[PDB]
RNA sequence: UACUUAAAAUUUAAGGAGAGGGUAUCAAGCACAUUAAAAUAGCUUAAGACACCUUGCCUAGCCACACCCCCACGGGACUCAGCAGUG
RNA sequence: ACUAUGCUUAGCCAUAAACCUAAAUAAUUAAUUAACAAAACUAUUUGCCAGAGAACUACUAGCCAUAGCUUAAAACUCAAAGGAC
């Protein structure tokens, strides 16, 4: 078979790689902010749980782990 | 001595768990007809059963009797009998211990032990 | 698929029928906003008479005006219907001749 | 380690029962036919035979589930010793993990067929059998952290209830 | 409706053999269990839990609603979704 | 001409036309030519597919991955695209 369908994907992937290259710095700031919102949503979801259970403060010796930050 | 309301007056199933005190979680299966294919498949249900003596082990076939009054929200049956014990089956036809499709004790013999 | 696989999935999942320019309604009433010409994609050649309208739903759409010659102007009221103009891409509505301000084509 | 390791003076399994019959054999000949001048594979044939005698009712049969389990316990401990020196051998790490899984499958069938034999084999071979969990549990940082708090929140709520019950009962006792 | 005690119609409550919409890019829910000396650490879930969205269905008919606040002590923007009629 | 790099020691990344483009298992070779390729075909079980493009994309979650990988749409456009000859 011909490679025509592969050529379409070849151009799509090439053009996408250069688009990511152009806006690489913008994408980095988008991600750090999407992860920060991802963390706040995680923290709030944990606060909802204990408040609904009837606790007025989080369980003793508990600190929500920061799981989306540059910990590794 | 009125009997239970529940439809399942007698249910057979396998003991899939025994981590609750004096209770055995049992999985029963029934055959339900697929209307499109007109073939029977297995619909399985979970039944909590009162195991008074904690004499049940995971994997054994058991017979449950519907309790007249529900003991709790989910415990509405008791353990009538253990049809097959896991690994300790006794052949109904001959009465001799078996281990799969074989006799641990020959039916010709009469050990009476 | 095997009978066990057909049983676990059942009948084919059916994508919902998304609505069109009229929002699944026989007709809509709109007020003309502008009258302009659209060019039929190649290989056709014409100066097709179209107009923008604000429909009762509140959105704005481009509507082809059929017939030889229309008197439509801004602020006029028209009854739009479905039916795409094949040569005109994006024009999914048509005006009904003989209703509200739009009138029947003057016969020659 | 394990209670039994074959001595270096022991004969190989081919001549284990033949040299005793022979009236007189030199020290050198015994040393050539001992486990000191043999490969590791020979020392493993002696380890297995010892375990079959001490566990299996009929050591003549090697096709029973109990015997097959014993054959895999020697291999599993052999693969483990290999992997203690060859830390980056990925083919033998696969052999070790696949034999462990094979034993679990055989132990499951043994439990379902002959429970009495199953209990002895696990006690003698020192193999713990854990039953397969009904439901698979996913694991990732977000889940493990939420599941830890939820367990902690519950415990705190229950601890408070116990304290309240004690205080309520204590007040009632004083009134009585 | 009968009898000084029994036949119906019509409802209510607690349930369960089986059946019962969509999205799995909703994959975990977070107390959802059992025992009954009050301890045990359990319960549901890819055989689809939980979440969210959409729709009256079961059709000799049934279900829900009755100005709004799921309810209606209370409060509010204060009543035709009875017939006809109006904006 | 010369560097990153190909090498070694640890750790990471998890992608290939990773394709022999043919899942695994047990058969059967007559009652059997869409074309081409590596003859046809039955049973069992799982996975996957449902016009083309948009799209190895957007968003979501997981990940030692931070110009990344896996997961993977819709609007919109067309009356075809595609395979073999
Ligand atoms: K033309
Ligand atoms: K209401
Ligand atoms: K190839
Ligand atoms: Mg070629
Ligand atoms: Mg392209
Ligand atoms: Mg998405
Ligand atoms: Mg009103
Ligand atoms: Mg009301
Ligand atoms: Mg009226
Ligand atoms: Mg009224
Ligand atoms: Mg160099
Ligand atoms: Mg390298
Ligand atoms: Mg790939
Ligand atoms: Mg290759
Ligand atoms: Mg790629
Ligand atoms: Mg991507
Ligand atoms: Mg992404």
């Amino acid at each position: 078979k011909n490679v025509l369908k592969i050529r379409r994907r070849k151009m799509n992937h090439h053009k996408y790689r250069k688009l990511v290259k152009r806006t690489r710095f913008l994408r980095r700031k988008v991600r750090e902010g999407r992860l920060k919102k991802k963390q706040i949503k995680f923290e709030k979801d944990l606060k909802r749980i204990w408040l609904k259970a009837g606790l007025k403060e989080a369980p003793e010796n508990w600190q929500t782990p920061k799981i989306y930050l540059k910990n590794k | 001595i009125v009997r239970s309301s529940v439809h399942a007056k007698w249910v057979v199933g396998k003991v899939i768990g025994t981590a609750m005190i004096k209770t055995a979680k049992v999985r029963a299966t029934r055959l339900v007809l697929d209307p499109y294919l007109l073939k029977y498949f297995n619909k399985r249900k979970t039944y909590f059963a009162h195991d008074a003596l904690q004499q049940c082990s995971v994997g054994d076939i058991v017979l449950l009797r519907a309790l007249p009054v529900p003991r709790s929200k989910h415990v509405k049956h008791e353990l009538a009998e253990i049809i097959f014990k896991v690994g300790r089956v006794i052949d109904p036809v001959t009465g001799k211990p078996c281990a799969g499709t074989a006799y641990l004790e020959s039916p010709l013999s009469e050990p009476r032990e | 698929a095997t009978l066990n696989q057909m049983h676990r999935l059942g009948p084919r999942k059916e994508p919902p029928k998304r609505l069109g320019p009229t929002e699944g309604r026989p007709q809509l009433k709109g007020v003309v906003l502008r009258t302009f010409i659209r060019k039929p994609k190649k290989p056709n050649s014409a100066n097709r008479k179209c107009c923008r309208v604000r429909l009762s739903t509140g959105k704005e759409a481009v509507c082809f005006i059929p017939g030889e010659g229309h008197t439509l102007q801004e602020h006029h009221v028209v009854l739009v219907e479905g039916g795409r103009t094949q040569d005109l891409p994006g024009v999914k509505l048509k005006v009904v001749r003989g209703k509200y301000d739009c009138g029947h084509v003057q016969k020659k | 380690k394990q209670d039994d390791e074959p001595p270096s003076s022991a004969f190989i399994k081919e001549y284990k029962d033949i040299i005793p019959n022979i009236e007189k054999v030199d020290d050198v000949v015994k040393r050539i036919l001992s486990l000191e001048m043999a490969s590791r594979k020979e020392k493993l044939k002696i380890k297995q035979e010892q375990l079959m005698n001490k566990i299996v009712e009929n050591p003549e049969d090697s096709r029973t589930l109990e015997a097959q389990i014993i054959a895999l316990t020697v291999r599993i401990r052999n693969y483990e010793e290999h992997m203690q020196k060859h830390r980056k051998d990925k083919a033998h790490k696969r052999h070790l993990l696949m034999s462990i899984d094979r034993r679990k499958k055989l132990l499951k069938i043994l439990r379902q067929t002959n429970y009495d034999v199953f209990e002895k084999t696990c006690k003698e071979l020192g193999v713990e059998y854990t039953l397969p969990p009904l439901h698979f549990q996913k694991v990732h940082r977000r889940f493990l952290a939420k599941k830890a708090l939820c367990i902690r929140v519950y415990q705190e709520v229950q601890k408070l209830k116990k304290q309240k019950r004690a205080l309520k009962a204590a007040a009632a006792a004083a009134k009585k």
